[PDB]
């Protein structure tokens, strides 16, 4: 995801992504994860996949 | 801080939330996403930088 989008990734929470791509259920039990990777997924001239 | 008043209209709350152009956009009370479907006696826009 991009990066100050990390924090939408959380239950209960609000945004672009959390309620249209990936949304958590309120009771979720488990954890979350988040390395910022600006080496392999990114290229001169813009990755769009 | 100058508080423009708004009463007597119908309010469009979709497309200020849908647009990207807003660093943070958080929300005491209420749910941004359903927004469009309150009606409101009266809101104020107190505006600032």
């Amino acid at each position: 995801i991009r990066g100050d989008e990390v924090r939408q990734i959380a239950p209960g929470q609000t945004g672009k992504i959390a309620d249209y791509n990936y949304k958590l259920p309120c009771d979720f039990t488990g954890c979350v994860i988040a390395w910022n990777s600006n080496n392999l997924d990114s290229k001169v001239g813009g990755n769009y996949n | 801080w100058n508080r423009k008043r708004i009463s007597n209209c119908v309010a469009d709350y979709s497309v200020l939330y849908n647009s990207a152009s807003f660093s943070t956009f958080k929300c005491y009370g209420v749910s941004p996403t359903k927004l469009n479907d309150l009606c409101f006696t009266n809101v104020y826009a107190d505006s600032f930088v």
